[PDB]
């Protein structure tokens, strides 16, 4: 009943392939024929690109093309172009007569260095507490592509009640940003020795922590 | 060319019902099946229900059965989402996408080919609330202001009357477990200029005339 699994994030140059995977188990993608795939552009309705595996509807360029073994389905994407760059969603049909769609991939079509976030992570402020209250705030920012993960640490448990993290926007300077919050009450926060934000960019992984001092 | 126009999304609080149309044109819309799908923002696709062309049997997702609705008037080529037992995890734009295959009975050959630009559903129990902002305090800084329970949305961040612009970014709004809205705004500045130089972020919430002016200081 969880989305089809999807790499969170794949990027290419122009000019060169990429392939997203598409996996699911033989209640969906491994016994049927009827998997589908979506591109979405920020803020845009999501359009149709490939239906039943392998067809392609008019209109769509056939440097898209997909493909399915087990129960992997394949989106394979050749001559990348800066329009490329999207969200891509797999879909398939299920034996519960649904559509199970995918958890979805980034699409970077890359025009810039990689680059990996700068944190910044802010404790509660004075004034916060004085209202009953406690948010720590993990600032991400300068980052290429823009996809991260975000896990947050008290102390050295992981922890991940009272989190809301944004996805990832364009800055001014035309990297990324994304913000992620802990709310927990005062004495949450004035117990344990440290809490700890923790980013993974491609790879990658960056930590900081705070200290009620 | 395919059509689809969804509406009626809104506000509505945890428990109550509310109902969302989508208007079709440019095909024969007897002829197929319709689905609902959803989106929590800045998150992944989620199909929510299918009705197929003609009477037979619905389906729908796990997480929306025995609350959710789907049906049709062909006679006016509408498609309907009958939302019940809201849940705050069902805030969402959803989007009502045609079926492909021409006389389908299930979800199945073919995909879903065309999509309505969506609509916004907010499952609240909360009414208009003005942000309380408190400073994030600071060779470059990193400071700002956090923008906390609000609602609805938007607020608007500047920074020193509009003044200061560079290195500046608004992030979006959170919706949080507790119904209500929390965004952050953030200035990168200099090291040098901490001591000397005045940051004060503006925060206009138009639902409620409120502005808040807060200066953000080190330590």
């Amino acid at each position: 009943q969880s989305a089809l699994t999807q790499p969170a994030s794949v990027s290419g140059s122009p000019g060169q392939s990429i392939t997203i995977s598409c996996t699911g188990t033989t209640s969906d993608v491994g016994t049927y024929n009827f998997v589908s795939w979506y591109q979405q552009h920020p803020g845009k309705a999501p359009k149709a690109i490939i239906f039943d595996v392998t067809n392609r509807p008019s209109g769509i360029s056939n440097r898209f093309s997909g493909s399915k073994f087990g129960n992997t389905a394949s989106l394979t994407i050749s001559g990348l172009q800066a329009e490329d760059e999207a969200d891509y969603y797999c879909a398939a049909y299920t034996v519960a007569s649904t559509l199970l769609f995918g958890g979805g991939t980034k699409v970077t079509v890359l025009r810039q260095p990689k680059a990996a976030p700068s944190v910044t992570l802010f404790p509660p402020s004075s004034e916060e507490l004085q209202a009953n209250k406690a948010t720590l705030v993990c600032l991400i920012s300068d980052f290429y592509p823009g996809a991260v993960t975000v896990a947050w640490k008290a102390d050295s448990s992981p922890v991940k009640a009272g989190v809301e993290t944004t996805t990832p926007s364009k800055q001014s300077n035309n990297k990324y940003a994304a913000s992620s919050y802990l709310s927990l009450t005062p004495e949450q926060w004035k117990s344990h020795r440290s809490y700890s934000c923790q980013v993974t960019h491609e790879g990658s992984t960056v930590e900081k922590t705070v200290a009620p001092t | 060319e395919v059509q689809l126009v969804e509406s009626g999304g809104g506000v509505v609080q945890p428990g109550g019902s509310l109902r969302l149309s989508c208007v079709a044109s440019g095909f024969s819309f007897s002829d197929f099946g319709m689905n609902w799908v959803r989106q929590a923002p800045g998150k992944g696709l989620e199909w929510v229900a299918f009705v197929p062309f003609d009477r037979r049997i619905n389906y729908y997702a796990e997480s929306v059965r025995g609350r959710f609705t789907i049906s049709r008037d062909d006679s006016k080529n509408t498609v309907f989402l009958q939302m019940d037992s809201l849940r705050p995890e069902d805030t969402a734009i959803y989007y009502c996408a045609k079926h492909r295959s021409q006389w389908n009975f299930w979800p199945r050959e073919g995909g879903l080919d065309h999509w309505g630009q969506g609509t916004l559903v907010t499952v609240s129990s909360a009414s208009t609330k003005g942000p309380s902002v408190f400073p994030l305090a600071p060779g470059t800084a990193a400071l700002g202001c956090l923008v906390k329970d609000y609602f609805p949305e938007p607020v608007t961040v500047s920074w020193n009357s509009g003044a200061l612009t560079s290195g500046v970014h608004t992030f979006p709004a959170v919706l949080q477990s507790s119904g209500l809205y929390s965004l952050s705004s953030v200035v990168t500045v200099p090291s040098s200029s901490l001591g000397t130089q005045t940051y004060i972020c503006n925060v206009n919430h138009k639902p409620s005339n409120t502005k808040v002016d807060k200066k953000v200081e080190p330590k």
